[PDB]
């Protein structure tokens, strides 16, 4: 269902865009979120089904950008001022409920029923 | 055929103490095209909310109490509401929340408008299991000068 792409090793202060392809449902009907796990799953960012709404964790506010491309069934997480504290595995997650049904949930990092296998992001000093 | 029509915002919200804070002429136009000539069924609160009969449609109000408006048909129960509707191809159920919660398991079609508007409200569309419903129609629209928010028209048929 969900494939995270992008993600590798980057120097401190560096950028790196994450990518997540989602197959199996009508993409435009569902929000998409991003999580990250360090050797506990912290919620990072979610974009609503229409794209018009976005919510960013405190750790992410200002630095990151979540966006979606319906024609390619992909959401992206742009990351810009990276630091060794951002180093972790990153997962795309999707709500099982379509449209805005689980939105306040999703902003609280809950209400997600689908996960990807994740992509590694390592930031060196 | 018993259909539900509704505008849903974020978290299934369909109402608060006052009017929703949005402006969706296209939505209301859609509402009209899909209700016209068909009989409409609504709870008392929704009646009070509209404050005037929906023209060109048999109007039916649910209430345990006796009627307070003679321009419209008042009924004391759900089976009766359905009886008041007669022999018509399709019955339209128009809310609010309590009334949707009752008619949903008796319904074959949902007309849903999805608005990505973060709004807090004490009233919600029922939770519908995506496994029981097939989405047969879908049309999305951007906000613009006449419409405050993004909206998606959708028609669901019970599998
Ligand atoms: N966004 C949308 O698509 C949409 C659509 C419709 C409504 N709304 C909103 O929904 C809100 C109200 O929701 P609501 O759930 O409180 O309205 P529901 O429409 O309150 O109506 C309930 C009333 O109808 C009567 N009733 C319902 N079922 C009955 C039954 N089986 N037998 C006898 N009477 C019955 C009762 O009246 P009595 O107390 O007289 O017994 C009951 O209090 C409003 O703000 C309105 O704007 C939104
Ligand atoms: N998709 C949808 N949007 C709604 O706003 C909606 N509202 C209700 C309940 N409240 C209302 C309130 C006003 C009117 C209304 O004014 N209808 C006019 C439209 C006028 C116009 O075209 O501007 C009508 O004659 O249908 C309808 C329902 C029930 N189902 C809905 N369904």
């Amino acid at each position: 269902q969900l494939q995270e792409s992008g993600g590798g090793l980057v120097q401190a202060g560096g950028s790196l865009r994450l990518s997540c392809e989602a197959s199996g449902r009508t993409f435009s009907s569902y929000a998409m979120g991003w999580f990250r796990q360090a050797p506990e799953r912290d919620f990072v960012a979610v974009i609503s089904w229409s794209g018009s709404n976005t919510y960013y964790a405190d750790s992410a506010k200002g630095r990151f950008t979540i966006s979606r491309d319906n024609a390619k069934n992909t959401v992206y997480l742009q990351m810009n001022s990276l630091k060794p504290e951002d180093t972790a595995i990153y997962y795309c997650a999707a709500p099982g409920r379509p449209h805005g049904s689980s939105w306040s949930l999703n902003k609280k990092g809950q209400g997600y029923d689908y996960w990807g296998q994740g992509t590694q992001v390592t930031v060196s000093s | 055929m018993i259909s539900l029509i509704a505008a849903l915002a974020v978290d299934r919200v369909i109402g608060m103490e006052n009017a929703m804070p949005w402006n969706l002429p296209a939505d209301l136009a859609w509402f009209k095209r899909n209700t016209l000539n068909k009989p409409v069924i609504m709870g008392r609160h929704t009646w009070e909310s509209i404050g005037r009969p929906l023209p060109g449609r048999k109007n039916i109000i649910l209430s345990s109490q006796p009627g307070t408006d003679d321009r419209v048909t008042w009924v004391k129960s759900v089976d009766e509401a359905i009886a008041a509707c007669g022999d018509v191809p399709e019955i339209m159920v128009i809310g609010g929340g309590r009334v949707y919660e009752q008619f949903l398991p008796k319904a074959q079609k949902l007309y849903l408008t999805h608005i990505d508007a973060e709004v807090e409200g004490d009233t919600h569309f029922p939770d519908y299991e995506p496994d029981d419903w097939e989405s047969v129609f879908s049309e999305f629209h951007d906000a613009d000068a006449q419409n405050s928010h993004s909206y998606c028209f959708e028609i669901l048929e019970r599998r």
